[PDB]
RNA sequence: GGAUAGUGGCCUACCAUGGUUUCAACGGGUAACGGGGAAUAAGGGUUCGAUUCCGGAGAGGGAGCCUGAGAAACGGCUACCACAUCCAAGGAAGGCAGCAGGCGCGCAAAUUACCCAAUCCUAAUUCAGGGAGGUAGUGACAAUAAAUAACGAUACAGGGGUCUUGUAAUUGGAAUGAGUACAAUGUAAAUACCUUAACGAGGAACAAUUGGAGGGCAAGUCUGGUGCCAGCAGCCGCGGUAAUUCCAGCUCCAAUAGCGUAUAUUAAAGUUGUUGCAGUUAAAAAGCUCGUAGUUGAACUUUGGGCCCGGUUAACGGGGCCUUUUUACUUUGAAAAAAUUAGAGUGUUCAAAGCAGGCGUAUUGCUCGAAUAUAUUAGCAUGGAAUAAUAGAAUAGGACG
């Protein structure tokens, strides 16, 4: 019984078998194939700086109703288009086309959060100020 | 990594300087010596950091280029001199002389010998063997070679070597049962008797040790200089005499002496 | 408070085993003056540049008429 | 290539924490000793951690072992020279059972409380940081400073300031020199 | 999902409601002082009981 | 044989056909310099290490070389490729992964400062030189300490004549550094720290913040605003007209010179399972049998008896007698860098640290320190002979004198 070798000199079956079993966890496999530093938006880092595209209102799930305000954003080092939504109550305005935005993840391992499908990331600063700053009124966004 | 290192760095000297940690970056890094650096004591380290005579690294060239220092009877311009193991150090102008002999924690320690005592030295005689037109010669542990030695003196022995001249006044063999001074190793420091010398062909015999109180211990017969006869040494051992106390047995020696 | 003091035996012993910085707080010496120490290095790099006593040189510039 | 100081952090904060009964008794210890945040109360629960898991494996030590010899008894000799561990309850047991209101009674802040001079902990605080509850000679103003066993009876107010010696107070000192030209010239 | 909808209402709540101002209040306490405020009104005072120890109700029922 | 400083297919000549591999070669990837170490803190582990120390490699990419004791050196030369500077058009010069500093890159990191005083190194050498190094600027990386108030008085509520807290914004004198600054102190010179004249406290200033208040989870059935809109919400969910959840006011909780967010990693996770998973039906026993590798494989060979010597709090431990007398493993040790971890000691005012210090007669002084233990793989020496392996006389080519 138990179904695995227990014999002292069965180390090198063990150490191996376990190897081989540990790609069944979703967290070593993304370690191993370099998920993030190929398949992801972000370099594997923790935030990019990106310009907006176009201003973006999205449909929630169910069951709620009510539009998002996000955008697109081509990330500067990348070039990949990314669409992030943009947090608070009316910070859209503080957003504009072409803008040049710094975007964060939803905090969510990769995965979208709540209501929002296909939004992955949020925005963080804008111009280089903040959302808080500006929201918040402390701050004020600059000119070009 | 194309020549020779002239640089060492702080916390890579060796341990029994006993530097501390900060003040910089570097250690004197001792010169090409009688002794290797490894196991040696550079003349700063002596008079700056354990006569607390200079306090400068500019004062400790002043005392030398003063002529003051001498060492196993000749004077020593050299800050890195590496004064190694059973060595004489004279100032006159202060009058005092230093053997240097290990701690039983196993650092230099800080030793004076008297205006005599500081005539001589004792050194291991490394290899004996046959020099050019039939010359024998011998060389002790600091790299005196002597010439014609006395035809019983092997490897492994001691000799006790007058400084102002030279050459050899007796000796002492190696057999069960002589007094011995623990050159490096986890005993080094120690000093004890030889309950026996494990041989072993081909490298590392093992030399049993039993001390003046009664405890046994083994290092390399390569650590293992003798220092004379037993409960007899030919210098002068300081407080301690080389016993390794045990840690317990040190805490209630400094709370004894402590008090009133 | 805390400190140091040495008790010298002669004043021409403290002339000499002193270290030059206390020599002018202390009276027994003079402050020595010098240019910032890149502007006294910037020299050093500049006379090497010229191998002689630089009297031959400085002529030939003038044996051409100046520069 | 400067030699690396070292360094460490001294206190441990909960795992966790929302709980409901936690918070009170740490307040209460904040107003019973007076504390002035949640951290110093972690630096000393940490401490007694680190004191408990040190005997914890030490009395796992079959006994007459050095360890549990030299280390165990350099330990309580340590833990009662500054009043936690009483007296005589020293064993390797009895620190073990050794709680938190230990320490915090040992403060030089909760001491200058207990034999006057302060009548209050806050007018303790208050009075060690602001110069004058000297320990003998020294001044010492942490309110952490743990008053050791024997040094208790050598701690009174500081030959500086109205409260041990020389001069008053420049707020009155002021006050008198006010009246100076109201009451003189 | 579908990707177009209005923009035309944003800031739409937050602006159509009316400013109110902070009222001018004491300064609170910083410090140990501050919690020393929260050692009273929690117990040595005993505010509120029933067992709640209500720490802040709506200005009780009645 | 030649070449080297020298061994060696290092190279050449002749000769043989060898050498490695499922106990994983060879090949590919590495967002790989190795190590000392770091994070995590039942145990067993998981994750990380460009980076203060050691070793290695390199100086745009490659190669070649001169001098030399030492270089295949680059703040040396020569060539090529790629850059790139001056030019009078003939030519000439260059290598910041040294210190600063510029552009570029991006989420991502500081002054073109001072100095040889300290640590030290270099030289013909006490003197000179050192962007090694030290100082200072920038510096909420991280770590330590831990101000933002303290005590009465009076005026009402309240606990056995009267204390002792709760509340007034009605007063009362107290206190202190944050600043500010003679000085001296520190220092190479300043800078700041420490010590200190004169100055420095009434709420408005010497005004603490960041998040949150349905559950998880600690704190609002309060008021106003909005009306499945604007928005919140890690997840469950909140909002469609009386919103415990959005925007705010009020109050309240939480941690507090710091709190939040993103990302990674660890714990939780016995959801990688050696310890320690699960597999009839939740994910999952190959259709069936064979079988190489691998892992695993019954028992039996000195058992028992009798005395002795010296050990440590009759239980037990160690060393010898008598009775027909090759490994794997386990203990002890040696040889193990310093830092780091643990840890002894010590009043840096506490402490993080540091490895100093401590007593004195303080008029040419005494003096204890700088302990201790650690990755348990390999190697070396050693005691142990259970366990599990291995050899031994079968056509005797056996042992013995
Ligand atoms: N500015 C830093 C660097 O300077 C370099 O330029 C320098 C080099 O081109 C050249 O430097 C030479 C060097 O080639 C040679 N191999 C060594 C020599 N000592 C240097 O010499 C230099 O230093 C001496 C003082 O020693 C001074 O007279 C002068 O600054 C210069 N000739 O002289 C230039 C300075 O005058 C490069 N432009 C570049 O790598 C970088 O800009
Ligand atoms: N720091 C001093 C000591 O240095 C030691 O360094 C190690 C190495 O330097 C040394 O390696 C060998 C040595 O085993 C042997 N008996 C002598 C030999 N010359 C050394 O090797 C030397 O030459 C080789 C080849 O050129 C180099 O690769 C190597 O870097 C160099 N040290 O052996 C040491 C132990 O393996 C250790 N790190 C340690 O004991 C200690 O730190
Ligand atoms: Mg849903
Ligand atoms: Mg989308
Ligand atoms: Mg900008
Ligand atoms: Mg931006
Ligand atoms: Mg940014
Ligand atoms: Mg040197
Ligand atoms: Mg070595
Ligand atoms: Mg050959
Ligand atoms: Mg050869
Ligand atoms: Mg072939
Ligand atoms: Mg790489
Ligand atoms: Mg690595
Ligand atoms: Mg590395
Ligand atoms: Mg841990
Ligand atoms: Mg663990
Ligand atoms: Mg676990
Ligand atoms: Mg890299
Ligand atoms: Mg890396
Ligand atoms: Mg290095
Ligand atoms: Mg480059
Ligand atoms: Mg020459
Ligand atoms: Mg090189
Ligand atoms: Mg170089
Ligand atoms: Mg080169
Ligand atoms: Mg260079
Ligand atoms: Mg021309
Ligand atoms: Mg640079
Ligand atoms: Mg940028
Ligand atoms: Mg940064
Ligand atoms: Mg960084
Ligand atoms: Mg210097
Ligand atoms: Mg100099
Ligand atoms: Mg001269
Ligand atoms: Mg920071
Ligand atoms: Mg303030
Ligand atoms: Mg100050
Ligand atoms: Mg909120
Ligand atoms: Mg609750
Ligand atoms: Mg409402
Ligand atoms: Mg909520
Ligand atoms: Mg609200
Ligand atoms: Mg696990
Ligand atoms: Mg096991
Ligand atoms: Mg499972
Ligand atoms: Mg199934
Ligand atoms: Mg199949
Ligand atoms: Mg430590
Ligand atoms: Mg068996």
């Amino acid at each position: 019984g138990k179904g695995k070798p227990r014999g002292l000199n069965s180390a090198r079956k063990l150490r191996v078998h376990r190897r081989n079993n540990r790609w069944a966890e979703n967290n070593y496999k993304k370690r191993l194939l370099g998920t993030a530093f190929k398949s992801s938006p972000f370099g594997g880092s923790s935030h990019a700086k990106g310009i907006v595209l176009e201003k973006l209102g999205i449909e929630s799930k169910q069951p709620n109703s009510a539009i998002r305000k996000c955008v697109r954003v081509q990330l500067i080092k990348n070039g990949k288009k990314v669409t992030a939504f943009v947090p608070n109550d009316g910070c859209l305005n503080f957003v504009d086309e072409n803008d040049e935005v710094l975007l964060a993840g939803f905090g969510r391992k990769g995965k979208a959060k709540g209501d929002i499908p296909g939004v992955r990331f949020k925005v963080v600063k804008v111009s280089g100020v903040s959302l808080l700053a500006l929201w918040k009124e402390k701050k004020e966004k600059p000119r070009s | 990594a194309r020549g020779p290192k002239k640089h060492l760095k702080r916390l890579a000297a060796p341990h029994h300087w006993l530097l501390d940690k900060l003040s910089g970056c570097y250690a004197p890094r001792p010169s090409a010596g009688p002794h290797k650096l490894r196991e040696s004591l550079p003349l700063i380290v002596f008079l700056r950091n354990r006569l607390k005579y200079a306090l400068n690294g500019r004062e400790v060239k002043a005392i030398l280029m003063q002529r003051h220092v001498k060492v196993d009877g000749k004077v020593r311009t050299d800050t890195t001199y590496p004064a190694g193991f059973m060595d004489v150090i004279t100032l006159d102008a202060t009058n005092e002389n230093f053997r240097l002999v290990y701690d039983v924690k196993g650092r230099f320690a800080v030793h004076r010998i008297t205006d005599e005592e500081a005539s001589y030295k004792l050194g291991k005689v490394k290899k004996v063997q046959l020099g050019k037109k039939g010359v024998p010669y011998v060389v002790t542990h600091d790299g005196r070679t002597i010439r014609y030695p006395d035809p019983n003196i092997k490897v492994n022995d001691t000799v006790k070597i007058d400084l102002a001249s030279g050459k050899i006044t007796d000796f002492i063999k190696f057999d069960a049962g002589k007094l011995v001074y623990v050159t490096g190793g986890r005993n080094l420091g120690r000093i004890g008797t030889i309950v026996h010398k494990e041989r072993h062909d081909g490298g590392f015999d093992l030399v049993h040790i039993k001390d003046s109180l009664d405890n046994t211990f083994v290092t390399r017969l390569n650590n293992v200089f003798v220092i004379g006869e037993q409960g007899k040494p030919y210098i002068s051992l300081p407080k301690g005499k080389g016993i390794k106390l045990s840690i317990a047995e040190e805490r209630d020696r400094r709370r004894a002496q402590q008090g009133l | 408070s805390v400190g140091f003091g040495l008790v010298y035996n002669s004043v021409a012993e403290a002339k000499k085993f002193e270290p030059t910085y206390r020599l002018v707080r202390y009276g027994l010496a003079e402050k020595v003056e010098k240019a910032s120490r890149q502007q006294r290095k910037q020299k050093k790099n500049r006379d090497k540049k010229i191998f002689g006593t630089g009297k031959r040189l400085a002529k030939k510039v003038a044996r051409r008429n100046a520069d | 290539p400067r030699a690396p100081r070292t360094y460490s952090k001294t206190y441990s904060t909960p795992k966790r924490p929302y709980e409901s009964s936690r918070l009170d008794a740490e307040l209460k210890l904040a107003g019973e000793f007076g504390l002035k945040n949640k951290k110093e109360i972690y630096r000393i629960s940490f401490q007694l951690s680190k004191i408990r898991r040190a005997a914890r494996d030490l009395l796992t030590r079959d006994e007459k072992d050095p360890k549990r010899l030299f280390e165990g008894n350099a330990l309580i000799r340590r833990l009662v020279r500054v009043g936690v561990l009483s007296e005589d309850k020293k064993k390797l047991d009895y620190v073990l059972a050794l709680k938190v209101e230990d320490f915090l009674e040992r403060r030089l802040q909760t001491q200058v409380y207990k034999l006057g001079l302060a009548k209050s902990v806050h007018h303790a605080r208050v009075l060690i940081t602001q110069r004058h509850i000297a320990v003998g000679k020294q001044i010492v103003n942490i309110p952490s400073f743990m008053v050791r066993l024997d040094s208790e009876k050598h701690i009174d107010f500081a030959p500086t300031s109205p409260f041990g010696g020389a001069r008053p107070g420049r707020v009155a000192r002021r006050n008198a020199a006010r009246k100076a030209e109201a009451s003189g010239e | 999902a579908k990707v177009h909808g209005s923009l035309a209402r944003a800031g739409k709540v937050k602006s159509q409601t009316p400013k109110v101002e902070k009222t001018e209040k004491p300064k609170k306490p910083k410090g140990r002082a501050y919690k020393r405020l929260l050692y009273t009104r929690r117990f040595v005072n005993v505010t509120l009981v029933n067992g709640k120890r209500r720490m802040n109700p709506g200005p009780s029922v009645q």
